């Protein structure tokens, strides 16, 4: 889990299997008994800690003297979603089907050719598991987040074509599976309901909006006040209107009101 | 062969162009025949191997790392062919590990 | 065997960094400058900030 | 979790604490626990430590013993120098557990890890909490923050009691023994480690002022071809 | 007869004061009282002004 | 005989009896050609033993099957450039929004945050500087984004600037192209446009000094003077640049922004005090350069002039502290210790990074002569023990020296 | 792999030589110590 | 005083990399393809090769004034013998320029 | 002639130097360290 | 398919048998061993190991 | 490798994901769990008269 | 330091520069533009004069390398240095003459100027 | 380098056929200049 890939990371990379390599496995670096020659007893956890542990500091390992990278920033967060939606789906292919859910309402599908209904359907897949792999990051910083990234936040699933879930539509149902025989080892983060989180992480998105322009507008206000001068910049006018405007716009495509 | 996909090898080398005339698909054999599939990757999500796209897959991983390390506030060089041999260089590096621009630039001055 | 070799450079930003004084000067440099008629310290004016009223 | 009931409000961030946040600490990878010997003339080491918090990947861990050690010797110190230094971390751990991003091991979460019966201080609930999560998360790679000099960096010869005979080298992982066996054998600094994460800049401070063997034989030595139009006495 | 030498027979010169004098050290300098740049002790410039009072 | 392998490439000993071998000078290793034979490659076009073909096949499609394009194709080229107020309209949007979208700095306590880098930043302001002329400082943009107040006002600036250029057009362009024009075949104010343009570059070079980058302030604040066509701009503009060359140890172009800013004063508006800034900006260069006389005499007028403002009598009392000392060292400075003395940080750092070194980057060690690369023999600004110019002889001309035992 | 240092305490070392009645190590232990008084008369 | 020097294990024994049998990477259709680099933590903002036209007087400022490199203007073989080129040489041309093999023009 | 490289080469990372660094040296080492354990073993331990 | 048997424990250990050109015989055999132990410790068979 | 040997059970872990695949994974159901495949004899080529039909009156 | 020996270099001078006749008023901070020009002289004492024979002697020594010869001379040492495997020597085609019609000009206006 | 060279760091001895092969070779230069052949260094390889 430390050398491999993180909490937030979206490289799936298996620490036991070496599907990366180009050689056969010569010398095992992290061995703590000589019996450990023909059976590395790995796989158990005081075992596969040395193992992993004595591994070198990889792109994502980010090691103790090297400067880290602030991954856990809703600003930053946001933009990768918006980024994963815009290799997804083309710029021609997101004007197209503009055009045409604004001309017939989802009905027009029969004019797009069979390569973009796939293209449209592995965007939406590619980012729905990018969510899942950053939830925890931004359930965990959506404390200070800023309103540009939390009505990104909305932007990114409209340009990847994916409704969000509230209490086309993609996080509505979990991937099919047996409990009995889902991958529930710990150390590994990984969300079991997503429907559940996304929708409440929608809802706290909301909320957290609404907040930040109550805020907004508090300190306009008592500037002003301090001020004691009706003197409001045409900068910050035209602002607050297109944000206005831009807010509930968004939220209505996926159906939430902001009240 | 009695079928020879277009990248396995038969009296030739493995050539980039000529086995994979696109990365993103994959070519199988079904029913007797070349069939080319998109290429897919398997991923751990909500306790199960899920499918993607190969290609935004790996186009994305590509992308992260780049924008992660290019907004790192940082910045590295790398000066190649150096005329010098590296055991003396590493003896010279070791004078100036660890230290701020100004007595780097000092000492190297002053040596 | 002319060998060579390549080099990584990393230069990255600490706030925190606090540099050690460089600038001061031997006894002997001090009394010289005083003889020959320099001030032992650098003369410094203050200098108005950018003010961008009369545009 | 995987079992779905259904199928058969707003959230916010608590403070961060070891036990109620041990899943959290299983997820993360790398774990580092302060200690106050650490806020020796800088709190460099400290701010390199919280700049790893939002990488997603790194946790912190202060305790309420190391919180008053800080306090104590901010407050009585021969050294203003750490009396800042332990001021300033005070205020940067403050920050960090006010925002969210290090973990806060309370007096009441101390008692119910520490063992029972067992005197408890600063050095001791360091490796009490490095040997409980090498223990139980086993896949968390476990840093320490402490000095160069601090006697706690060593625990199998300054903190090791005496010729116990009920303890042996694998008593740290057997899950009936105490926390505080695991101080005996190597296998505790085996598994934790103690790094520097970024000592502050290497350069020398003016020693133009101080003796110099050098500098010291021109002191008395004759320079009149030295000079033209100053020379001095 | 002399036999190929491992890597700690080679860390060993390193151990010695004779290594380190020579490669592993640094110097005392102070900025040039009229120079701006940096200066050690003892060696001056090619100025008239660091020729007559040399800092 | 034959201790190691047997090509040349082989590093022990060989013998003639057992493994002859022409003779190869140097040549590219096993790994790849070193720099030691790239220099061949470059100044002799071929390796240096001659063995090797120059195969530069790559090289040449790199330059001169890019650089080679038809005169048909390029007479029609130059009538297809996009238009130049669309392409200023799109980059002023791109580099607002950009501007727009960068977070707010999180103020910790008890440590310095990073602030985020500008990663999304520096195509958009490539292509607004590469638009309107004038080069903005990455250093300048991240303080001013850093700072709140300077934020606040650089937004304010840029949407103005926006709305007059997209509601009315380009006055520089227009500008330019009278000009042309009128020189193929007068002067207006300062339009607004122009004005929230220096206003912003302003702004930028404000926020570059409260980082410390004083040269690329000054650089900003000379390629703003040349969008400001009023007295009260030009004067505000050359005081700005008089501080900035101050703090930038920039004397002399100091001196001359503060007595133009001074000139500027009949045809300003008496309520400005550039042309007292400008003064205080000529004094002050003239103290640094050590005329105390010229400095008091300056600062005497400009108090006469402005009867007392503050800054110009903050100046004259530490010009008269620095009076009631002078004299009781050495009655005055001396002509030729003038100017030598080094006062600012701003030089330190120049001399840091420009000095002569002890081995290298002196003049002993590599001369320049036009451009061009010499050893310390070949110095013809020097004829030194050691130069190659003592030993010129007499040429068979005639006898130029006295000198018996050389030359 | 462990490692014993060739830079060793010496006798002619300023540092010098230590007291194990002293020292403090995993394999020293004066907890359970008794003292004994031992008559070599006859 | 004195900085940390330590003596590398890579400058005393590096081999070279495994090769590749019959040009095959065996986990080419196994592994993510990602930038060389990337994964591994290899990153640069600039790269300045010093074998390039452009770095030729930083390359010979570096370089020693003692050092001396001599066939500057001549050479000992003659350089008007016409021989072959590299083998990679060969295989770029090879590669580029396959029109130029016999009845290389699709017909009809 | 059977001398266990593919088993001994993966504990080169207990050995140390040159050991650890070249094959051949920590394949003797190891298998000269594991017949000198065994014979301890059976007859001295 | 891999020519192996897998074991997933409750403490989030895995241990792995080779079946490759195994009998199915001895698949069941290290089935039962699989089922049979904890995988939570390595421990030799000595004197001062026999007292956990 | 052999059976006999050492090198043939020394991988103890990273031969299978823990994760199995939504697609064609399933559980044992029990013993009336009919599973595509088995087979109590050992059957290199396990055909059937779907895969392999016979041509013959009866099927042998 | 000089580059090629690492030797320790030292400027050696007269003391008493404004008693002498000769060098009086020279600047040493920086040489002159080149070897066979008249050395530097501070602004002040720009209207200083040299003694006569001093003074054509010194003209004579300069005129000396006006000619073309001396081009061919310093050609010459380019290529011999060059071969001589020296680094850093331009080609005798790119190298370009150190005394020319319009600096030679410009530089008697000079001495003119100072006298 | 003081330290170094009382302590001795680096080679006692030094090289001694130098000094007059030195001369040698300028006497030869001298022989060279006389029948107009171009100078050659004297150590191209052995150095
Ligand atoms: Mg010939
Ligand atoms: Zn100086």
């Amino acid at each position: 889990v430390y050398g491999g890939s993180g909490r937030g990371d979206l490289l799936y990379e298996n620490p036991d299997a070496r599907r990366h390599s180009g050689r056969a496995l010569g010398v095992l670096n992290g061995v703590r008994h000589s019996s450990q020659a023909t059976m590395p007893e790995s796989g158990q956890l005081y075992y596969r800690k040395l193992i992993l542990h004595s591994r070198p500091p990889n792109g994502s390992c980010a090691g103790l003297q090297r400067h880290c990278h602030d991954t856990c920033n809703w600003s930053y967060l946001i933009p990768s979603l918006h980024r994963c939606a815009e290799s997804a789906i083309s710029a021609k292919l997101w004007e197209k089907m503009c055009q045409l859910g604004l001309e017939d309402r989802s009905k027009a599908w029969v004019n797009l050719t069979q390569y973009e209904r796939q293209r449209v359907r592995d965007g939406q897949n590619l980012y729905r598991y990018e969510v899942h792999q950053r939830l925890p990051l931004l359930e965990e910083s959506i404390g200070w987040a800023q309103l540009d990234d939390l009505l990104g936040w909305f932007r990114s699933a409209r340009r990847a074509w994916v409704r969000l879930p509230t209490s086309s539509s993609a996080m509505s149902c979990r991937l099919e599976g047996h409990a009995d025989s889902r991958d529930t080892t710990p150390g590994r983060n990984q969300v079991f309901d997503t429907p559940e989180r996304v929708e409440q992480l929608t809802e706290a998105t909301v909320h957290r909006i609404r907040e930040e322009l109550q805020r907004l507008n508090r300190s306009e206000r008592s500037d002003c006040e301090g001020s004691a001068a009706m003197r409001a910049s045409a900068r910050r006018l035209a602002r607050d209107e297109e944000l206005s405007r831009c807010v509930e716009e968004e939220l209505g495509w996926h159906g939430v009101a902001l009240q | 062969p009695r079928i020879l996909l277009d990248r396995s090898l038969w009296k030739s080398l493995w050539i980039t162009k000529l086995q994979l005339p696109d990365i993103n698909r994959w070519e199988r054999v079904v029913n007797s025949r070349r069939v080319t599939e998109d290429r897919y990757a398997f991923v751990e999500e909500e306790g199960v191997m899920h499918k993607v796209n190969w290609g935004l897959y790996c186009e994305r991983l590509e992308t992260e790392l780049t924008v992660t390390q290019e907004r790192l506030p940082q910045h590295t060089l790398l000066m190649k062919a150096v005329p010098s041999s590296w055991k003396k260089l590493d003896i010279d590096i070791s004078v100036i590990r660890g230290l701020s621009l100004r007595e780097a630039m000092a000492q190297c001055k002053l040596s | 065997t002319k060998k060579s070799s390549h080099l990584v450079l990393t230069l990255a930003e600490d706030p925190e960094m606090v540099l050690p004084d460089r600038t001061c000067l031997p006894y002997s440099s001090l009394m010289s400058m005083k003889r020959a008629g320099l001030s032992a310290q650098p003369t410094v004016i203050d200098v108005p900030a950018i003010t961008a009223d009369g545009i | 979790n995987a079992l779905n009931p259904l199928t058969s409000p707003k959230l916010k961030r608590p403070l961060m604490t070891m036990l109620s946040q041990l899943e959290y600490l299983n997820s993360i990878d790398s774990v580092f626990i302060l200690h106050s010997s650490l806020m020796a003339t800088s709190t460099d080491q400290l701010v390199s430590a919280v700049r790893r918090l939002p990488s997603g990947k790194d946790s912190l861990i202060v305790t309420m013993s190391c919180l008053r050690a800080l306090s104590v010797k901010s407050l009585t110190s021969p050294s203003m120098k750490e009396r800042i230094a332990c001021a300033r971390a005070l205020e940067i751990v403050s920050y960090e557990l006010e925002k969210g991003r290090a973990v806060l091991l309370p007096f009441s979460e101390e008692i119910l890890l520490h063992d029972a019966g067992a005197y408890c201080d600063e050095d001791l609930m360091l490796w009490t909490v490095a040997a409980f999560l090498a223990r139980e998360l086993p896949l968390v790679k476990v840093h320490t923050l402490m000095h160069s000099n601090c006697t706690a960096r060593t625990p199998y010869r300054f903190l090791k009691g005496g010729h116990n005979l009920l303890v042996s080298s694998r008593s740290l992982y057997d899950k009936g023994a105490p926390l505080l066996s695991s101080l005996h054998s190597k296998e505790l600094r085996l598994v934790t480690h103690n790094v520097r994460l970024r000592t502050p800049v290497r350069d020398r401070k003016c020693t133009l002022q101080y003796y110099n063997p050098i500098r010291a034989r021109f002191v008395y030595r004759r320079d009149k071809p030295l000079f033209d139009k100053y020379h001095v006495t | 007869p002399k036999r190929k030498k491992n890597p700690m027979q080679l860390r060993r010169k390193v151990y010695g004061l004779h290594f380190k004098e020579k490669y592993l050290k640094m110097e005392e300098w102070y900025y040039c009282p009229l120079c701006a740049e940096p200066k050690k002790p003892g060696e001056w410039c090619r100025r008239e002004d660091c020729r007559q009072i040399k800092p | 005989y034959q201790r190691g392998g047997w090509s040349p490439g082989s590093k022990h000993q060989k013998h003639m009896t057992l493994n002859p071998t022409l003779y190869l000078y140097r040549f590219p290793g096993p790994h790849g050609p070193g720099p030691y034979t790239m220099k061949y490659w470059w100044t002799l076009g071929c390796f240096p033993t001659g063995m090797e073909v120059p195969f530069r096949l790559h090289e040449f499609l790199s330059t001169y099957q890019q650089e080679h394009v038809p005169v048909e194709v390029e007479e029609w080229l130059r009538c297809y450039i996009k238009d130049p107020l669309s392409e200023l309209v799109n980059a002023s949007n791109d580099f607002f929004k950009a501007v727009e979208v960068y977070p707010e700095v999180e103020s910790a306590r008890g440590y310095k945050t990073l602030q985020p880098s500008i990663a999304p930043l520096l195509v958009p302001m490539k292509k607004f500087e590469e638009q309107l002329g004038v080069k903005i400082s990455p250093v300048g943009l991240r303080s001013v984004l850093s700072n709140p107040v300077l934020k606040d006002r650089f937004l304010d600036d840029l949407f103005d600037y926006k709305s007059y250029v997209e509601k009315g057009g380009s006055t520089p362009h227009r500008r330019l192209a009278r000009s042309r024009f009128e020189g193929s075949l007068p002067a207006e104010t300062t339009a607004d446009d122009e004005r929230s343009l220096i206003l912003l570059l302003t702004t930028i070079s404000e926020g570059c000094i409260n980082a410390g980058n004083y040269s690329d302030a000054a650089s900003v604040l000379a390629d703003a003077l040349m969008f400001c066509h009023d007295p009260d701009s030009q004067a505000t503009t050359h005081a700005n640049i008089s501080f900035a060359s101050l703090l930038n140890a920039d004397f002399k172009g100091a001196e001359y922004n503060g007595r133009e800013a001074a000139l500027l004063q009949p045809q300003v508006k008496p309520t400005s005090t550039a042309c007292a800034r400008g003064y205080v900006g000529w004094a002050a260069a003239a103290a640094y350069q050590d005329d105390f006389e010229k400095a008091e005499a300056i600062v005497k007028d400009g108090l006469t002039l402005y009867v007392g403002n503050e800054h110009l009598e903050k100046l004259a009392n530490k010009l008269q502290a620095l009076r009631e000392e002078q004299p009781s060292v050495y009655k005055q400075v001396p002509r030729s210790l003038r100017e030598s003395r080094s006062h600012l940080p701003s030089q330190q750092s120049r001399g840091l990074l420009s000095g002569s070194g002890k081995g290298f980057s002196n003049e002993f060690d590599w001369v320049e002569f036009k451009n061009k690369l010499y050893p310390s023999k070949m110095d013809p600004r020097n004829n030194e023990m050691g130069s190659v110019f003592r030993r010129v002889g007499d040429l068979g001309s005639f006898i130029s020296t006295s000198r018996s035992m050389e030359r | 792999a462990p490692f014993k240092s060739v830079l060793r305490r010496h006798k002619h070392h300023p540092e010098g030589l230590p007291l194990y009645n002293d020292m403090s190590k995993q394999w020293l232990c004066r907890e359970g110590e008794r003292w004994w008084l031992l008559d070599a008369r006859g | 005083m004195y900085a940390r020097f330590r003596t590398r294990s890579k400058f005393y024994f590096r081999p070279a990399r495994p090769a590749l049998a019959y040009n095959v990477d065996p986990n080419v259709m196994r592994r993510p393809k990602v930038k060389r680099g990337l994964l591994k933590g290899t990153y640069s903002d600039e790269t300045v090769d010093l074998r390039d036209r452009e770095r030729l007087e930083l390359l010979e400022s570096m370089r020693h004034p003692r050092e001396r490199d001599f066939y500057q203007d001549h050479t000992y073989h003659n350089q008007w013998l016409r021989r072959d080129l590299e083998k990679h040489q060969k295989q770029q041309l090879a590669a580029r320029y396959k029109y130029f093999a016999p009845d290389f023009e699709i017909s009809p | 002639h059977y001398r266990a490289k593919l088993e001994l080469d993966r504990i080169r990372s207990m050995l140390r130097g040159r050991a650890r660094l070249e094959r051949k040296v920590g394949l003797k080492r190891l298998f000269f360290l594991m017949r000198t354990q065994t014979r301890y073993r059976v007859e001295q331990q | 398919p891999e020519m192996a048997i897998t074991g997933v424990y409750r403490d989030g250990s895995e241990r792995s048998y080779n079946t490759k050109n195994l009998s199915p015989m001895g698949i069941f055999l290290r089935l039962n061993n699989l089922v049979s132990t904890a995988n939570d410790y390595d421990q030799p068979f000595c004197a001062s190991h026999l007292h956990f | 490798s052999s059976i006999f040997s050492p090198r043939y059970d020394w991988r103890t872990s990273g031969v299978h994901d823990i994760a199995p695949r939504d697609e064609g994974d399933f559980l044992y159901q029990g013993p009336q769990h009919v599973l595509p495949g088995a087979h109590p004899l050992p059957l290199h080529h396990p055909h059937n008269t779907i895969t392999r039909p016979v041509i013959s009156p009866y099927i042998p | 330091r000089r580059r090629t020996d690492a030797v320790a270099m030292y400027f050696v001078e007269y003391k008493n520069r404004d008693m002498s006749d000769n060098h009086k008023g020279e600047d040493y901070s920086a040489g002159p533009e080149r070897f066979f020009l008249p050395p530097r002289i501070v602004e002040t004492e720009k209207g200083i004069q040299r003694p006569p024979h001093m003074q054509m002697a010194f003209d004579r020594w300069a005129s000396k390398f006006k000619t073309e010869e001396f081009h061919h001379w310093w050609r010459l040492r380019h290529a011999k240095l060059r071969y001589w495997g020296v680094r850093n020597v331009p080609h005798p085609s790119d190298v370009d003459p150190l005394w020319t019609e319009k600096e030679e000009e410009e530089w008697h206006n000079e001495m003119l100027a100072n006298t | 380098s003081q330290f170094l060279k009382r302590t001795f760091v680096g080679g006692m001895g030094y090289n001694v056929k130098r000094p007059y092969r030195i001369e040698i070779r300028m006497e030869h230069d001298k022989k060279r200049r006389m029948r107009r052949r171009n100078i050659g260094c004297r150590r191209m390889m052995k150095s």
